[PDB]
RNA sequence: AUUGAAAUAAUAAAAGGUUCGAGCAGGUUAACAAGCAUUAAUACUAAAUGUGUUUCAUCGUCUACUUAUUGCUAAAUUAUAAUUGAUUGUUCAUCAAAAAAGCAAUUCGUUAGUUGGGUUAAAAUCGUUGUAAAGCAGAUUUGUUUAUAUAUUUAAUUUUUGUAUAUAGUUAAAAAUUAAUAU
RNA sequence: UUUAUUAGUAGCAUAGUAAUUUAUUAACUGAUUAUUAAAGCGUUCCAUAGAAAAUUUUAAAAUUAUAACAAUCUAAAUAAAUAAUAAAUUAAAAUAAAAAUUUUAAAAAAAAAAAAUUAAAAUAGGGCAAGUCCUACUCUCCUUU
RNA sequence: UAGAUGUUUAAUGUUAAUUAAUUUAUUAUUUUAAUAUUUAAUAUUUGUUUAUACAAAAGUAACUUUUUUUGAAUAUAAAGAAUUAUUAUUAUAAAUAUUAUUUUAAAAAUAUAAAAAUAUUGUUAAUAAAAUUAUCAAGUUUCAAAAGCGUUUAUUAAAU
RNA sequence: AGUUUAAUGUUUAAAUAUUUAACUAGUGAUGGCACAGUUGUUCUAUAUGUACCUAUAAAAAAUAGUAAAAUUAUUUUAAU
RNA sequence: AAUCAAAGUUAUUAUUAAAUAAUAUUGAUUUUGGAUGAAUUUAAUUUUUAAUUAUAUUUUUGAAUUUUAAUUUUAUUAUUUUGAUUUAAUAUUUUUAAAAUAUUAUAUAUUUUAGAUUUAAAUUUGUUGUUUUAUAUU
């Protein structure tokens, strides 16, 4: 009842790298624009 | 017919070099299972080796019988008991080799005489 | 099979080209020229003329 | 199923019982050992251990002599089923002089009929050899005429029937 | 304390003791616990060492009429391990001989006395009186042609047989 | 099968036991075994002695068909019909033997 | 209406629950095992096999065992398994279990409840589903969409100096040994 | 409170993995000592052999590690049964629900193997109702010897 | 449109006084019973090759002409599991018959295991009574608990 | 070599068969005929007495409205 | 790729069923015994193969009930000689067995596409389509 053979949570669907980037939203919040000005 | 297996021919190379199957015919099959095969008309003059063709009949020799007769008379009874279709009855199934086939053979060995 | 099934299902049968290729194909033949009789191709008879030289 | 009764000889192999016991033979040679070694185990067949107590009572003595089997022409008269108040022997006789004869009970007649049972087993093996050697005994005295038919035509038409070399491989007595 | 002390004899024959007490002392060398085990003994006794042959001056021990040489399987050829005194090789009988000389019905068992070169039943023989079998009475139950006597006797290996491995 | 269509036919019958061609009575008049009982040994038991025995119903012989006559068990099997002196002579216990009185 | 008790392997004709979209009483006092409102969901655990969550600074979640198979801890391996949730008809049956018994225990008895040894656990896959495939191809790929992702059983370097009573930090080698493209 | 002999955490009502000792790297094992065992107990206890446990130890079954097709079990051609079957063109998928497990409703999307769902199951497992059954004893009642 | 405020059949349908177009309108979404489908392009089926005993029950789908004896009479091939199926019906006896029913070009499971280095119980509720073998098929030992060897429908400190 | 186990089989070749473990020593027992249903038999398990002992077979209309399944005819004409 | 709505006629053969009717009846489907019988025996004071015109009484208070109808008088146990009469019912087998309309990136049959959706019955004791039954044809 333990010792997966496949470790981590590397998520089912959510690969895209372009809808879901594969990075911390720790580091992915940063670019969030909260000063958005063109559009 | 019986299923969708394939059937080749396969037949040994060269038999004009051979000394046992030099002119024989193959286009059908003996007549009776236990009669020597068809001849090619144009090679008739040959004659065989006679340790091959003296035993042959020896084992031909059994179904010259009426035990035999008896065997594939009775056999015909089996294949209907486990029903196969299109099998006569033993009792239209004459037999194969008779004595009207009997007369020709005894003076065709004319070479012993 | 909880369910029977309506033609509409029993017709999607006829359509994959599984059903088509084992059933609904016609044979490329030929005329056999030694024994004039319909034939394929790879396929020969039991007879000297047509084993020695294949038809 | 089939009282033992009913078979002209009680059953030879004697199926019994016992769910935690699996095996078809009787134990035969352990039921051998005992009677043969104990004389008490099978009752003293009447006569042949009667014949005393009539010794005794008629000499004043134990008999003290092998007492003869075959019991005396006259006993066991009214019994009917004897095979127990006795050996197997059968009925002894009348009180008569007359030369022994079988009284043919069921079961005798039905030795008769194993004894001319076995003669016809035995002889239809005997004669099964008996012919098998001449199918396969002349069946080689016949393949020998082949072989030296085939040994006569393989001189004239030279097939030497040693591969497609000639003599000279087979001289050097190699594989070649 | 598992419980059912009461069971099933579950071994007795996957033991060491048993497997010493399997075995069956034949005529062979097989110093032990190398003869068979199961059936007790080992089919097709090889004999090369000595042929294992009927001999020609071969007679009855009980009738004492000559005996077919070997074409044939009415004769019960007991060879009593190796023998020599009642023949060449063991005794001798042709099936119907193979009687009780004394009380004249079968040999019971087929365990027979050699009383003074005619073969006596055990039981006559031993002095008891019981004097008629069930089964059959005048023609024993026995094999023919040594066929029954080949469960014991003279395996392989009869003697010392270092010949092997020795250079 | 050299058949190229297996069937009830084209099943080599021997492809063994090539030594054909026995003579029982002519081998059995060397033994001196009555001929008649020689032949017999060479035959399932049930043929010729008063055996328990399975026979097949083609064997059996129909009865008068539109289609054929009464075609009975021996007129087709001559060598099957059982030689009932030949059982009695050797199985059966005669009256003779046990006679006594 | 003319006594009181039992499981009898109790049953037959019905619906309706123990295991729950909500309840109850006995774990450091208090948060938690869990005797009543549904409903062929037809036991706990293990095996295998997944999964969406959520949880500090990269960033994070692969331990294997002993005793008992109860389940969850104790505790041994230097150092020791995040927490929730949906999960097991595929696999076992150990437990729980239906006069086969027995022990102590309650019964006037029939019997009842702890404990131990016993005690079939199962059908041709139709739909969905998904893994593959459709015999095809001189060519990976524009966009869909992704079983697929480098580390969590730790060494030796090297800087052990910075800082202070011991001493860090990028990395590298090795180890856990394997590679991945539908028109 | 028969409880003396005797064995006693034992198929011994809980208390428990009994407390000690061993044994194991780890002892809910098992064995030992004694001994107030919820209420064993003289038909007790000892002795005890193939049984079921616990060690030690050795060992071929492909026991973890571990994955490792040699064998036999085609397709097609032929014959043609079975459980089940209200329907389907929806079925997916996500989310809320409201009485329920979710299934619906709604929104919003968008050939062959395996057993996740549909009932992959049979049939066991409950407990309640009315009905009948069967067994039991100081309290009910006949046919009763 | 069409009576009205929603649940008790309309019948001279050949004038049951019939006589060439009555065009019969009346048919129970389940029950059994009979058919027909689905599962089903299927599950089963598939006939290529040969190691002899004889009784009685049991059958009688059963053909007939065949030479039974020296007995009067009497009668001699075939079952049961629903079947031509697992299936030597073991009453006997015997021992060399060249007696004769088994489709086929693949990998998944699975039934199954030839072969093969290490490791030896770490698997598991629990390894060890677990097919055959010519490499000839067998674990040893200690302790504790435990009677008789018979006998049992959930197989034993059952009952003998 | 037919029988306390295990695998396979799971409408299966079987309404119990295949392979296999165990067991196997019956002068005391598959077996002459004999006991029959409120009862036989029981080395006792409420077991069996012809493939569910609730025996079969036979004869009833027992009860079942006290949450079982049903109960056949559209176009209507007073409500709760 | 995908759909597409779809065939009502066998052809040919003749004296049962059911109730009813108030005349017979020693046990239907070979030839007892076949020694000479002892073996081929079903009988007795009870709602029975016997079948009875009232609502008052009386009654364990509650399932219990009415007495000749004309004394041999007809309510009585029954068919051949109208295919025996009548009315209701009607077949059963042999071998028959059939057919040409809707897309082209997908919700469900209407031609002109779009609109459209409990399958019903029960059960709903409004735990209000509560997990029940139905493959279809007659
Ligand atoms: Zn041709
Ligand atoms: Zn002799
Ligand atoms: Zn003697």
């Amino acid at each position: 009842k333990g010792w997966t053979h496949n470790p981590g949570h590397t998520r089912r669907g959510g690969k895209n790298l372009a809808w879901r980037p594969k990075i911390s939203d720790a580091k992915l919040s940063q670019f969030v624009p909260l000063a958005l000005v063109h559009p | 017919r019986s299923d969708n297996v394939a059937m080749y021919f396969v037949e040994y190379k060269n038999r004009d070099m051979s000394d046992n199957h030099k002119g024989e015919d193959y286009t059908a099959g003996p007549e009776r299972f236990f009669l020597p095969p068809r001849i090619i008309e144009t090679e008739k003059g040959i004659q065989r080796p006679p340790h091959m063709q003296m035993a042959f009949d020896r084992w031909a020799s059994k179904f010259k019988t009426e035990e035999f007769h008896h065997w594939w008379r009775l056999r015909h009874a089996k294949l209907r008991y486990w029903g196969v279709r299109n099998v006569p009855h033993p009792s239209d199934v004459d037999p194969l080799w008779t004595e009207k086939e009997e007369e020709e053979w005894h003076n065709e060995m004319l070479a012993n005489t | 099979p909880k369910r029977k099934k309506n033609p509409m299902q029993l017709r999607r049968k006829t359509y994959g080209l599984h059903f088509k290729e084992r059933y609904l194909k016609l044979e490329e033949w030929y005329f056999c020229p030694l024994c004039a009789e319909p034939k394929k191709q790879g396929e020969w008879c039991r007879r000297e003329d047509c084993r020695q030289i294949k038809p | 199923r089939k009282a033992l009764q009913s078979y002209p000889v009680p059953p030879r192999a004697r199926n019994y019982e016992r769910r935690w016991s699996s095996s078809r033979t009787n134990p035969y040679n352990r039921m051998f050992w005992r009677t043969v070694l104990n004389e008490d185990f099978a009752r003293p067949s009447f006569w042949v251990s009667d014949f005393r107590h009539k010794y005794l009572a008629k000499h004043g003595m134990d008999y003290q002599g092998r007492v003869p089997a075959s019991p005396a022409p006259g006993m066991y008269q009214g019994f009917s089923d004897v095979h127990k108040i006795l050996a197997n022997h059968p009925k002894p006789q009348r009180e008569s002089r007359h030369l022994p004869v079988m009284p043919m009970t069921p079961r005798v007649v039905f030795e008769h009929a194993q004894e001319k049972r076995i003669d016809y087993a035995k002889k239809m093996h005997r004669d099964r050899r008996l012919v098998e050697q001449l199918r396969t005994h002349e069946f080689w005295g016949w393949y020998m005429k082949l072989q030296r038919v085939r040994g006569r035509w393989c001189k004239e038409h030279g097939v030497s029937s040693r591969g497609v070399y000639g003599p000279a491989v087979d001289a050097a007595e190699l594989w070649g | 304390h598992g419980k059912p002390a009461s069971g099933h004899k579950v071994r007795t024959q996957h033991s060491r003791r048993w497997w010493m007490q399997s075995k069956a002392h034949h005529l062979t060398a097989v110093p032990h616990e190398e003869a068979r085990s199961r059936p007790h003994f080992p089919a097709y006794t090889e004999d090369v060492d000595q042929p294992m042959v009927v001999p020609d001056g071969v007679c009855c021990f009980n009738c004492d009429k000559p005996i077919d040489g070997d074409d044939i399987n009415s004769y019960v050829w007991v060879p009593s391990g190796n023998a020599r005194v009642p023949t060449t090789q063991g005794y001798f009988f042709h099936v119907k001989c193979f009687k009780c000389w004394n009380c004249k019905y079968r040999i019971i068992h087929n365990q027979f006395y050699s009383k003074d070169s005619r073969a006596w039943c055990l039981s006559c023989a031993l002095g008891r009186d019981i004097r008629v079998p069930t089964r059959r009475w005048h023609t024993s139950y026995v094999n023919t042609h040594r066929t029954g006597s080949r469960l014991t006797g003279q395996f392989f290996p009869r003697h010392r047989h270092q010949m092997e491995f020795l250079f | 099968y050299n058949s190229f269509e297996r069937g009830w036919k084209d099943k080599t019958v021997h492809p063994l036991d090539r030594r054909g061609r026995f003579n029982l009575d002519e081998a059995a008049a060397e033994l001196q075994l009555d001929e008649a009982y020689v032949a017999s040994l060479y035959k399932p038991l049930h043929y010729t002695y008063s055996m328990k025995g399975q026979r097949y119903p083609a064997e059996q012989g129909r009865t008068s068909r539109p289609g054929s006559l009464a075609a009975s068990r021996d007129r087709m099997f001559p060598l099957y019909r059982r030689n009932y002196k030949l059982n009695r002579e050797l199985r059966v216990l005669d009256h003779r033997r046990i006679s006594t009185d």
